[PDB]
């Protein structure tokens, strides 16, 4: 957990893993000063709070640690911060809260909220690994943009220094996907976005691609492809895509695309290349 | 079926003061018709049988024909005489409690009316114990208290910081911000005007992104129009203004797609004025200076003569240089400079050490510290033509500028309304943006006085709050018109009270509201009395004297007497009057627990409270509204939160224990 | 015999933040030394055994030599980290109650100090439960509350109307009004400075009449000095300024007779500057225009060349006329006119009908609708010389003006202080006038904290009140340091409280006071908390945390709980703390009658009250202070006066009767 | 009581007759709108209030009208105004107050205060006759200036429309009388004032006279002479004074003087003139 963005990766995954449909995020000063992720999914009980931070004390708890995959990630984070937790489960209950050394009740909706203050308190170096506040937030905005595209069904609201930055609304059952796409990637891509939908049996290719004739260097930074919702970047897939732009028009310039490959679980398969190459080439013609 | 009334009337420079009375009923009324038309309409409406008028009444045409005319002397209409005499009858020292303190034109009319009645009756009239004004504006209401208390545009200390306006006013231009401020001080009742704005907010919600960038480019058009009427507008006023016109083609294009009749009407009122746009593009250089005195405003080609004069002046740059080089190389003196001075004019400067090596032709102009300056005939001839041409070029530039006003003022009428349209658009576009961004919903109106909120929140606090703001439901009607709010301090009484007032105003300006769903009836007047005793009692009376079934009333912990008993005794009798007689929609927050017996005995009353839970070394405010009353007094808990040492706290708890175990 | 203390330090752009601690005692302190000298003096004073400093600490010379030096990283001095961490120990969410909220420079130092102590101890330190700032000026301080509450220069709403300043500030010039405002925000403790002002007020009381008329003639000299430093002063600034110098001879004459060393010192600091006076009288015309651009500023004779250029220009008026007459009588054409135009220059105009009768020599210049304008060589030559001479005359006038700054700026030092002397005089003369006109007396000082008033009155209210203001005696000392004030509302509690605070400030600015006689001891801090609950408790704590024996405290009806018991329970424990531990001088106004048991049990406490008399359906307030407690609660009497209907009043009386006959 | 000045004459005499040492006076709008005289002398009891406004009603009162020569003046004034009275006696008591129709208690110092609202309240004409405002107050300022000079031992404070106008301090036991003289008559007279003190047996002449050589037409308006405190104006006394200016310097211009004659009461005497003539002539030489 070197950057703030890697700590955000972890806690944002934990919230979505609890079935969260609204993940509202408030940051200050590149994530150094304050970070707040709140999820309205399933919460944690009064028993599972205190021990998820703090080791022969496990003697009389009796395997509650098991229900806390996320509870593991906390321990690595909370030992090196002034972590301030608060949460409430769905069932008849009042919200609870831990500190610093003293746990006590609080008020919170059905879900979980976390607060992190100013890290490194004994390291001369790991602090001196600060970059910039503005640039750290640009990597947060990057990783949020990555995970935003991977999950269209979750409302993500992002703010920084009070100032609200982004507002991704959630997709309902089979909803209008255009409004989310333009909000994540701005005006430039949405106007030249050409849809692609390809399928031979188990292989399925869903997504969007910019028109090669009207693509600029600014548009070319948007290059993401997903394998069952997890973002991959392999050089054989890049080949299928760039060769397809090359053969339609002579201008072999950096393409702009957002693609989802959906297959059966294996580590990845030659038809994979041919399926992708023919998918994009058909849409351009 | 119609009234046998008495009336009194007078006029000053500004308008008319009017008063009416039924001596058989004890109903005593007042008004201040602003114009001659409303005055003529009010006379017809009331139908007085006898009329007292001032001998200085100018517009005799309003009254000549009316029955029961009585000419009165001037001294009877004295303002302070009226104040004293009315105070004597009601047994007061001031009239703030009657809600007519700020209406001296009416008060003078009542003062004269009073003196006549006493002399005609020559009997006491205890059946007349009060007075109320008949208010022209049926649309909109707010007393002094509410305007400041809610912090719409002004926090209570005096500034503009962290108000309602501060959160919602993310507009892009100053005139939109100003129009917003006027509409917030003016929520309208006509359901149809509100439906313009609701449809519009719904139709524009998608197009927020594309339009606001373009609106910013306008600048402060509204205040520039003031300076055009005065003949004082500046070149940089025109720079932005010109730039504003260049966006109107683009704005006309984007607005055409918005499906809304209010929008299409505004898009036409907007215009582009392609003719006046072209004029400024040709007549002025692309980036002008602040003042007219400096010149460099008018672009060349537009005027042939301006170019000519500039040619004489622009024949400078090339001419001066040729002389400098020729003279420097001729003499062999390298410190030879051709420079300019405002007092002495152009010159050829030579340093002190080289001064004695100068040519004979050089006539000395100016002696200095480190140098001697000279003049020659060639330079002196050219000096005169340049200064005179510059003078004439600059004088013509000032003349052409003034003549531009003459040709533009003919369109002044259409342009003022173009600016009013643009201000309205910035307001409404900002509103469509805030409704989407801050998660609001579309409300509906109803017949009877009543409010039903689903998941209502406080619009400013919920965003500025760095914790979960707990949304709360509200269910009110004519059958549920009064709520007894018990609970702890910092429980969220005033917040849940004030969020209701803010929510209501948003609905009556046509905006979407922070809730899942909202229904709301007609409301005639909004009243407020929040803790800062003279202060308290006079304002409570005012609310009592003027409220009706439609009235919204927000009481924040009143009923403090000069002891414990008397204050509560009042609060009990007060709520009775409001619930039983007036039947107004009321929220009554308080700390006196004994009031919680009322819901059993008074119909249309129920107990609610802000719930809190005590345990361990602390307390947790759920901030949720519940049916029922508070568990206890939480004063000892609240004092520790403010910052009090434990010495005092521990003594208080021990002492409280003694007092509670007396009985 | 030396204390073994810990300290922390750092610096930003503005100054230095400092903190000190004794871990054996639990005493935790803060400060903000403003400059290098005070900083070096504070280090010597405290004598720390170990010192934490920031790695960006620039002026290392202050700390290099001190013992126990520890270099700290920057991140430890974070302001909001300090806020959160301090809040965690004390169990608060904010630090308003500790009275260090607006001292972030100090707070950052404590935040770093805090983290070190925890690491060294590795034990809880509940013996440290608080913090207080060491405030530099031992000459006095007022909190936020008192400044607004008393309405010194600002009434509570926000304006300047009917304040203390409004009644006392009948000064004649703006800079005196402004100096007055600074001195009211700054009452001084040094006995000697107050005695300057007392002798002065006594010595000048006769001469009020002769001096204020002369002071009015000065104008706003102080703000003109700002614009002289910026090189932007205007001609009418100099007009008043010159007129001000002409009064200094007269003022020096009248002040010589005043027997007072402070007065004679000021009369010297004043001066007359006879040399600079003569300069302006000769250099500028008696009545100048607003700006420099117009010209007509510099008077003739002062400059030989300016006169020369004006002769060419002033050769206009007589020359133009001679040509007009000659040409009109020569041709026999009566419509022949000589006029001027800015664009085309001078011309000879002839009407359309006569145009064909013009001479051969006339060259046509400008053609118009109803006339033709011509030009001749004689007029065209003269045209160029006039415009160029005007330009040079005006350009010389602008140069001479800029050169006047160069010659005056060398006296700038003595002139700034001359202006400071004159501002002080307007303040003091006004004060000598108010003391005489409003019937004030000379007070005396004492050793120990105490106040003894004979016939004390409220200085603003007594004059604005349209009735007799009842003066009241006051007797306070270390043996009588707390008064329990019971009584009715509008009895005069807050008035008799606030008159005491206003009276005290007048004494500590050196002024005479509205009383027959006054004695007063030293006062270190003045504290206030008046009703507008979170609001109330935090502020009371601050007064508790920071008070001493010398402190003035004015409580106005605090101790409102979340019910009846809890609020009183606090008020009791509060007064105990003040009376027993702090021994401060206190006035405790309230409505809870049970407090009146304290004088029996607590030494230095006695009962007083505002007396009132009840009869029929009204009440008479004597407004006189009496020993003992109130008769009853008078809330029922007060409510009628506000304007409440009898339905409510009758219910309250019936109900009160039940409650009073329980017990 | 035609003018406001004559109503002031009456109530001001009544206050001084009660041993008043401070008479504070507040007026508004030429005396039409408001007039307030407060005296701090002896007051009136709760018994002597009600019947002093409202005459076979004396039937059950038992001769209290005797203590009320002032009580008679009230009746003439109060019948034709909205008179508002308030007063309190010297011994332990509460102040009392009458109106309009309702009498009740109040709070007031040891003394008496009176309030009058545009005296005439039933006459349409007699109010409408009442002349200007500024000019009425100038006759008030005149009559105050007359009575101010007659009593140096009484503090008189005068105000009008909020604006405080004049402030005559009372002379203590054998005090500095210069401060009062300058305040009444301005700086002009005080600078040229020559003192006069003459006495043959019963006749006593006290006062001040301006130096004839430096007297202007503005100073010449100050021409007052008193006979045992009461201001008289007879032609014989004017003769003595003006003949004295004539014989010293040839300039026979209007003199400026303030003189007090003190004798035994008899209704009228040639030595009167010679005593006065020789008194002033001696001081000039
Ligand atoms: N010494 C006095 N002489 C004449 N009138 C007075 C005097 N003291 C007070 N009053 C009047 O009494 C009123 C009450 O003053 P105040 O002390 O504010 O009452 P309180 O008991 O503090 N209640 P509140 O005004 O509600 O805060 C004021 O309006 C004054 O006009
Ligand atoms: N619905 C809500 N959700 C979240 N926080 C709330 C809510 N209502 C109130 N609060 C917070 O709780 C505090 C208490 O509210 P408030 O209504 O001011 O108490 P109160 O009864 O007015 N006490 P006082 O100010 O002494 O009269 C406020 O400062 C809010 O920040």
């Amino acid at each position: 957990v070197e950057r703030p963005a890697s700590v955000v990766k972890e806690l944002v995954e934990n919230s979505l893993d609890a079935g969260a449909t609204r993940i509202d995020i408030d940051i200050e000063r590149g994530g150094a000063k304050l970070i707040r992720i709140r999820d309205n999914g399933s919460g944690i009980k009064k028993d599972e709070l205190a021990l998820a931070l703090a080791i022969a004390s496990l003697d009389d708890l009796e395997a509650i640690i098991s229900l806390g995959f996320r509870g593991e990630a906390l321990a690595s984070i909370s030992s090196v911060s002034r972590l301030t937790l608060t949460s409430r489960t769905a069932e008849q209950q009042e919200a609870w809260q831990a500190y610093a050394v003293t746990v006590k009740p609080a008020a919170h909706p059905v879900g979980t909220t976390l607060e992190v203050l100013d890290l490194f308190y004994n390291t001369p170096a790991r602090r001196k690994f600060l970059r910039t506040e503005k640039t750290e937030f640009n990597h947060i905005d990057e990783i949020i943009r990555r995970i935003a595209l991977a999950r269209f069904d979750v409302t993500i609201n992002l703010s920084h220094n009070g100032k609200i930055v982004r507002q991704y609304r959630a997709v309902p059952e089979g909803g209008q996907k255009e409004r989310r796409l333009g909000a994540i990637l701005g005006t430039a891509f949405l106007e030249q976005a050409l849809a692609i939908e390809w399928q031979h049996g188990d292989l399925t290719l869903r997504g969007w691609v910019a028109d090669p004739n009207h693509t600029t260097p600014a548009l070319a930074e948007i290059q993401y492809f997903y394998v069952n919702g997890r973002m991959m970047r392999d050089r054989l897939i890049n080949h299928a895509i760039r060769q397809a732009y090359e053969d339609k028009l002579g201008a072999d310039q950096q393409p702009a695309f957002v693609l989802y490959l959906e297959i059966d679980p294996h580590q990845v398969s030659r038809l994979v290349h041919d399926f992708i190459y023919q998918g994009v080439l058909s849409v351009l013609q | 079926r119609q009234d046998n009334l008495l009336a009194a009337i007078w006029q000053d420079s500004k308008g008319f003061g009017y008063a009416t009375l039924d001596i058989s009923s004890g109903r005593f009324r007042l008004s201040e018709p602003a114009d001659r038309e409303t005055m003529a309409a009010e006379l017809q409406r009331t139908n007085p049988a006898e009329l007292l008028y001032a001998e200085d009444f100018a517009e005799m045409s309003l009254i000549e024909g009316r029955r029961g005319l009585r000419r009165r002397p001037l001294w009877e209409f004295e303002i302070d005489t009226a104040r004293q005499q009315l105070n004597l009858q009601f047994g007061t020292r001031d009239l703030v409690g009657f809600g007519v303190e700020n209406a001296p034109r009416g008060l003078s009319a009542a003062g004269a009316l009073l003196q006549y009645a006493k002399c005609t009756q020559r009997t006491t009239l205890p059946h007349i114990r009060s007075i109320t004004m008949e208010r022209e504006q049926d649309s909109i209401i707010m007393d002094a208290a509410t305007r400041r208390n809610l912090e719409i545009t002004q926090n209570l200390a005096g500034g503009a910081e962290n108000t309602l306006a501060s959160v919602l006013d993310s507009t892009v231009t100053p005139m939109g911000s100003r129009m917003l401020k006027r509409w917030l001080h003016m929520p309208v009742r006509d359901t149809r005007v509100l439906l313009e704005r609701q449809q519009t907010i719904g139709a524009l919600q998608d197009f927020t992104a594309g339009l606001q960038p373009v609106l910013r480019q306008v600048g402060d058009l509204e205040r520039i129009l003031a300076r055009l009427a005065l003949r004082t507008a500046r070149p940089r006023d025109l720079a932005r203004m010109r730039h504003a016109f260049q966006q109107l083609p683009e704005l006309r294009a984007q607005l055409e797609t918005v499906d809304s009749a209010p929008v299409q009407a505004l898009r036409e009122k907007m215009g582009e004025f392609a003719e006046l746009r072209d004029l400024l593009e040709r007549a002025i250089i692309d980036t002008p200076p602040v003042l007219v005195r400096d010149g460099g405003v008018i672009a060349s080609g537009y005027n042939e003569e301006l170019d000519e004069w500039r040619a004489l002046a622009d024949g400078a740059t090339d001419y001066l240089e040729r002389l400098e080089v020729r003279e420097r190389e001729r003499t062999g003196l390298d410190t030879l400079k051709v420079g300019f001075n405002a007092v002495h004019g152009y010159y050829i400067q030579i340093s002190r050490g080289q001064s004695h090596l100068a040519p004979i032709n050089y006539m000395r102009r100016q002696t200095l510290k480190n140098a001697e300056r000279y003049i020659i005939p060639e330079l002196k001839e050219y000096e005169d033509k340049v200064l005179t041409s510059k003078g004439k070029a600059l004088a013509l530039e000032k003349q052409l500028y003034e003549e531009l006003f003459d040709l533009l003022l003919p369109h002044l009428e259409a342009l003022q309304q173009s600016a009013s349209a643009l201000a309205e658009l910035d307001v409404l576009v900002n509103l469509a943006e805030r409704a989407y961004t801050l998660n609001y919903t579309s409300p509906t109106f109803i017949d009877k006085p009543g409010i039903r909120i689903t998941e209502g929140r406080h619009p400013v606090v919920e965003q500025v709050l760095n914790e979960p703001f707990i949304a709360n439901p509200l269910n009110l009607s004519p059958q549920r018109r009064m709520l007894i709010i018990t609970g702890p301090n910092m429980g969220g009484k005033s917040t849940y009270m004030r969020q209701t007032a803010l929510i209501a105003l948003m609905a009556y300006i046509g905006s979407y509201v922070p809730a899942q769903k909202v229904e709301i009836g007609p409301i005639d007047r909004i009243f407020t009395r929040v803790g800062a005793f003279m202060v308290e009692m006079t304002e409570t009376a005012n609310i009592l004297h003027n409220a009706t079934e439609y009235s919204l009333v927000l009481m924040d912990e009143i009923g403090r007497g000069t002891s414990t008993y008397d204050g509560l005794s009042l609060a009990w009798a007060v709520a009775e009057n409001l619930a039983n007689k007036i039947k107004a929609l009321t929220l009554f927050a308080t700390h006196y627990f004994e009031l919680t017996q009322l819901p059993e005995k008074m119909e249309g009353v129920a107990n609610v409270h802000l719930d809190a839970l005590e345990h361990g070394d602390t307390i947790a405010f759920m901030h949720s509204v519940q049916d029922g009353a508070a568990s206890k007094s939480y004063g000892l808990a609240v004092a520790a939160l403010a910052g009090v040492p434990k010495e005092v706290i521990k003594r208080a708890r021990q002492k409280l224990r003694e007092l509670e175990s007396i009985s």
